[PDB]
C-alpha cells in the first residue's frame, strides 16, 4: 500500500497547478486532500470517492479509481496558499493513509523589482554585520553561504499591507572581520542591476 | 468551540524521561487519534478509539500507550522517551468511524525533542539591526533585522512589537531556522526575521521596536550539571527606536 | 458460477432483557453466517471455518474497532428514533447492507434500514437518495441527503468494495460455496401427492406440480426449503388429487441447471 | 406494533426409519421481536442435550433459529417442538409427523 505525491512545487502568483496523488491500496473507501501550513495543523480541504471533478472555490479535486488517481487544482494562486497539500486514502478496512505531502512554493509577482544589497547598522549589543538583499525579482534564487562563518537565509515574501507591495528578501551575517556586504551574496547568481550602495 | 485543545506546544526530555501529552476536544466527536509527524513521510498513526471505552494500536505503538479517559480526552503517554521519538504529535477527532467521507479535525501540534544530554541545550542570541540609511533614500521603506542565533533545539516562537502592540503586517520571519553547522547532528540554529515600515514611520522618534524571542527549554526538574546558566524556558527580546536623524 | 450475495444485518433493542445483547451484527455469504459479533463478547469472529482460515488476526482486530463504534452509533440512532416516535418499552433498529453478483456478471447492491421490523429508509444508489416511510424516517432523510458524501461513499461501497469482498470470500469457500450435490426425490400419497426433495446444495431449488403438461400454480402448495442440519437442504410440494378423473400427474424440479421430472403412474 | 408469531416446522434430517439414527429438526421461523424460547419433547418430556443454531437474520426482517436433536426413531416414542413467544398467550406445540 503506497500514496505517492510529489515532494515539492513551485508556482507563480496568479496561475495554475495541479498536484497530482497517486495510490495502490487494498481497497477504496475515498481520497482526501488536506492543507497544513508551515508550523500548523493539517485541515480539510476536500473528500472524492466516485469519478470526476468537485469544486469548492479557487480549489477543486479530481478523483479517478480505475486509474488511481487524484489531483488537486488550485486556480489564481494567492501568496496564503503556501502550504503542504496532503492527500489520504481510507483502504478496504478503513485505514487512512496518508502521502508525504507536497510543499507548494509560490513566487510574488513583483511588479517594480528594484534590486539592492543594504548593510544595515551595527548593534552595540552584538559582533555582527549584517546585510540584507531585498527587492529583487522573484526568478533570483539565493544560494547557502559556502563559507563556515557566514550565515545566509533563504527568500522571504513580506507583504505591507497599508501599501498592497510585496518583496523578497534573504539576510546573510558575520563577525569576521574581513566580512562585506559587497561579497555577502557572492555565491549567488544575484541580478546584473543588483544595486550596492557605497561603504563609508 | 475551541474544536481539538492538545499541550505541551514544546518540551524537552531526556532520554528515558516520562511525558504525557493531553488532548481534548469539544465537538461530541467520537472518535480520537494520536500521529506523528515527522520528515518525509505521511502521518503515522501510534493509537486510536474508535469510541469512548474502546482503543487500539496503530501503526506505530511500541513505547506510547494510550488513555481515553472518557469522550472528550484522549492522552498519550511515552513511558521512558527515546531519542527516536522525536517528532511533532498531533492529536485529531471525527464524528464516527468506519464511515468513509468523515474527515479529521487536527490539534494543534505537539513538538517534543529527546536528547541523551541536555548539555546541547541553549537559549538563542537576540539582536536588532537598525534600517541602512541607503535603503531609506533609494525606496522610501525601511527594514529592521532580528537575528535569533545559537539556540537548540527549534524551540521558539519570534514576534515584533511596536509601541507595546504586537504587529504582523509588514513582517517576514524565516520558515525554517538556519542549521549553523549543517554537518553536525546537535547544530544550533539561527533564524532571521524582517520588519519592514515606510521612511517616515521608521524616522518617527516615539516610535519603539522590538523583537522577542519565546525559548521553550528546561524546567525546574530538569538536572542541570554544566558551567553555564541553565537553559531553562525564557523571553529573549531586543529594541530600537526610531530615529530622526 | 451461480449467483452469489454477500450481506451484514444489525440488531439493535432498546431495553433488553436479562442476557440479550443491545446490539448484534452478522455477515452472509450466500445462506451462510461468515462473521459474528455483539454487544456482550465485544468481538469480531469468524461464523465459517473458511474464514477463520483465510483472515490475519489483523482483519478480526480492525473489524472489531469498527464494530464498537458501529455498536454506539446505532444505540444513538435509535434512541434518537424511539424519542421522535414518542415510544416507551424496548423497540427495535435493523440495517441489512449487501451486493450480489448474478451468473451473468451483473451487479446488484442495497441499504436498508428498519423500526420494529419493518421498512425504515431504504437507500437508492442511482439517485443517490433515500426513501422515507413516514414523518420519523423523513427527518432521518434530510439529515442524511444532507451529507451528500456520504451518500456517494455508500455508492461506492455497494457498488464496487462490497463486490470485491465477496469474490474474496468466495474464493476463500469455494469448496463450500461452489459445490454441488442434486437432490433425491421421490413422490408419496397421503388425498394429495407430495413430491419431496432432500439432500441438495445449494438451497435454491423449484419444484412444481404439472397435470397434463400445464403448471397448476394456485392448486400446488410449495412447502419452505429448510435445512437439514448437514449443510444440505430439504423440501416439498404438494397437489390435491381428483377423485372422480384421472390426470397425468408429473412433478418438476428445477436444480443448479439439471432438470428431472417423476411421473406418477 | 407488528409482531409477527413464529413459524415452526418439526422433520428428521434424512427420511426416517425405525431403528436408524437420525436427527430431529425444528426450524423456528419469521418471528419478530427476536426473544424465543425453544424445547424440543419426547413423549412430551424436554428433551436434555439439545442443540440450536446462531439467530439468523431474513431480508424481510425476521428472524429464524435451527434447534436439533440426534435420536434413533421408534414407533413408541412421540416428538414435538415447543415454542413460546410474546405472540403466544403460551407456548405452542408442534408435534413431529
Ligand atoms: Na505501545
Amino acid at each position: 500500500q503506497n500514496i505517492d505525491q510529489p515532494t515539492e512545487m513551485t508556482a507563480t502568483e496568479g496561475a495554475i497547478v495541479q498536484i497530482n496523488c497517486t495510490y495502490q491500496t487494498s481497497g477504496f473507501n475515498g481520497l482526501f486532500w488536506y492543507q497544513q501550513h508551515a508550523g500548523e495543523a493539517p485541515t480539510f480541504l476536500s473528500y472524492n470517492v466516485l469519478d470526476g471533478l468537485e469544486e469548492k472555490g479557487r480549489f477543486s479535486s479530481f478523483l479517478s479509481r480505475s486509474k488511481g488517481y487524484s489531483y488537486l487544482l488550485l486556480k489564481e494562486l494567492q501568496m496564503k496558499d503556501s502550504a503542504s497539500y496532503l492527500c489520504a486514502v481510507k483502504d478496504s478496512n478503513y485505514q487512512l493513509i496518508w502521502g508525504a505531502g507536497t510543499k507548494l512554493i509560490i513566487k510574488p509577482d513583483i511588479q517594480n523589482p528594484d534590486p539592492a544589497v543594504y548593510q544595515l547598522r551595527d548593534s552595540k549589543s552584538s559582533d555582527k554585520s549584517v546585510c540584507l538583499f531585498t527587492d529583487f525579482d522573484s526568478q533570483t534564487n539565493v544560494s547557502q553561504s559556502k563559507d563556515s562563518d557566514v550565515y545566509i537565509t533563504d527568500k522571504c515574501v513580506l507583504d505591507m499591507r497599508s501599501m498592497d507591495f510585496k518583496s523578497n528578501s534573504a539576510v546573510a551575517w558575520s563577525n569576521k572581520s574581513d566580512f562585506a556586504c559587497a561579497n555577502a551574496f557572492n555565491n549567488s547568481i544575484i541580478p546584473e542591476d543588483t544595486f550596492f550602495p557605497s561603504p563609508e | 468551540n475551541a474544536g481539538v485543545t492538545q499541550t505541551p506546544k514544546f518540551q524537552v526530555l531526556k532520554t528515558g524521561q516520562s511525558m504525557t501529552l493531553q488532548c481534548a476536544q469539544d465537538m461530541n466527536h467520537n472518535s480520537m487519534y494520536w500521529y506523528r509527524q515527522d520528515p518525509g513521510m505521511g502521518l503515522r498513526l501510534i493509537y486510536y478509539s474508535a469510541s469512548e471505552g474502546t482503543t487500539d494500536k496503530g501503526e506505530v505503538p511500541n513505547g506510547y500507550n494510550v488513555s481515553r479517559l472518557n469522550k472528550r480526552e484522549f492522552s498519550l503517554r511515552l513511558e521512558s522517551a527515546a531519542p527516536s521519538q522525536t517528532s511533532v504529535y498531533f492529536c485529531a477527532s471525527s464524528v464516527w468511524t468506519g464511515e468513509g467521507s468523515g474527515e479529521l479535525f487536527f490539534g494543534e501540534g505537539s513538538r517534543l525533542t529527546v536528547l541523551e544530554d541536555l548539555k546541547n541545550v541553549f537559549p538563542p542570541e537576540v539582536a536588532v539591526f537598525e534600517p541602512s540609511e541607503a535603503e531609506i533614500s533609494h525606496t522610501q521603506k525601511a527594514t529592521l533585522v532580528c537575528l535569533a542565533t545559537g539556540f537548540y533545539p527549534d524551540h521558539v516562537e519570534l514576534s515584533w512589537w511596536v509601541n507595546g502592540k504586537e504587529v504582523h503586517s509588514g513582517v517576514c520571519t524565516d520558515p525554517q531556522p538556519l542549521k549553523e553547522q549543517p554537518a553536525l547532528n546537535d547544530s544550533r540554529y539561527a533564524l532571521s526575521s524582517r520588519l519592514r515600515v515606510s521612511a517616515t514611520f521608521w524616522q518617527n522618534p516615539r516610535n519603539h521596536f522590538r523583537c522577542q524571542v519565546q525559548f521553550y527549554g528546561l524546567s525546574e526538574n530538569d538536572e542541570w550539571t554544566q558551567d553555564r546558566a541553565k537553559p531553562v524556558t525564557q523571553i529573549v527580546s531586543a529594541e530600537a527606536w526610531g530615529r530622526a536623524d | 458460477m451461480r449467483t452469489h450475495s454477500l450481506r451484514y444485518f444489525r440488531l439493535g433493542v432498546s431495553d433488553p432483557i436479562h442476557g440479550v445483547p443491545e446490539f448484534i451484527s452478522v455477515g452472509y455469504v450466500d445462506s451462510h453466517p461468515i462473521t459474528t459479533y455483539d454487544s456482550v463478547t465485544r468481538q469480531k469472529e469468524p461464523r465459517a471455518p473458511w474464514m477463520a482460515e483465510n483472515l490475519a488476526p489483523d482483519h478480526w482486530e480492525r473489524y472489531t474497532q469498527l464494530l464498537r463504534g458501529w455498536q454506539q452509533m446505532f444505540k444513538v440512532e435509535l434512541k434518537r428514533l424511539q424519542r421522535h416516535y414518542n415510544h416507551s418499552g424496548s423497540h427495535t433498529y435493523q440495517r441489512m447492507i449487501g451486493c450480489e453478483l448474478l451468473e451473468d456478471g451483473s451487479t446488484t447492491g442495497f441499504l436498508q434500514y428498519a423500526y420494529d421490523g419493518q421498512d425504515f429508509l431504504i437507500f437508492n444508489k442511482d439517485t443517490l437518495s433515500w426513501l422515507a416511510v413516514d414523518n420519523v424516517a423523513h427527518t432521518i432523510k434530510q439529515a442524511w441527503e444532507a451529507n451528500q458524501h456520504e451518500l456517494l461513499y455508500q455508492k461506492n461501497w455497494l457498488e464496487e468494495e462490497c463486490i470485491a469482498w465477496l469474490k474474496r470470500f468466495l474464493e476463500y469457500g469455494k469448496d463450500t460455496l461452489q459445490r454441488t450435490e442434486p437432490p433425491l426425490v421421490r413422490v408419496n400419497r397421503k388425498t394429495a401427492l407430495f413430491c419431496k426433495a432432500h439432500g441438495f446444495y445449494p438451497p435454491e431449488i423449484y419444484m412444481t406440480w404439472m397435470k397434463n403438461g400445464e403448471e397448476i400454480v394456485q392448486e400446488i402448495d410449495y412447502g419452505d426449503i429448510l435445512p437439514s442440519g448437514d449443510g444440505t437442504y430439504q423440501a416439498w410440494a404438494s397437489i390435491e388429487l381428483d377423485p372422480q378423473s384421472s390426470n397425468l400427474y408429473s412433478c418438476h424440479v428445477e436444480h443448479s441447471g439439471v432438470h428431472m421430472v417423476l411421473q406418477v403412474p | 406494533m407488528i409482531q409477527r408469531t413464529p413459524k415452526i416446522q418439526v422433520y428428521s434430517r434424512h427420511p426416517a426409519e425405525n431403528g436408524k439414527s437420525n436427527f430431529l429438526n425444528c426450524y423456528v421461523s419469521g418471528f419478530h421481536p427476536s426473544d424465543i424460547e425453544v424445547d424440543l419433547l419426547k413423549n412430551g418430556e424436554r428433551i436434555e442435550k439439545v442443540e440450536h443454531s446462531d439467530l439468523s437474520f431474513s431480508k424481510d426482517w425476521s428472524f429464524y433459529l435451527l434447534y436439533y436433536t440426534e435420536f434413533t426413531p421408534t414407533e413408541k416414542d412421540e416428538y414435538a417442538c415447543r415454542v413460546n413467544h410474546v405472540t403466544l398467550s403460551q407456548p405452542k406445540i408442534v408435534k413431529w409427523d
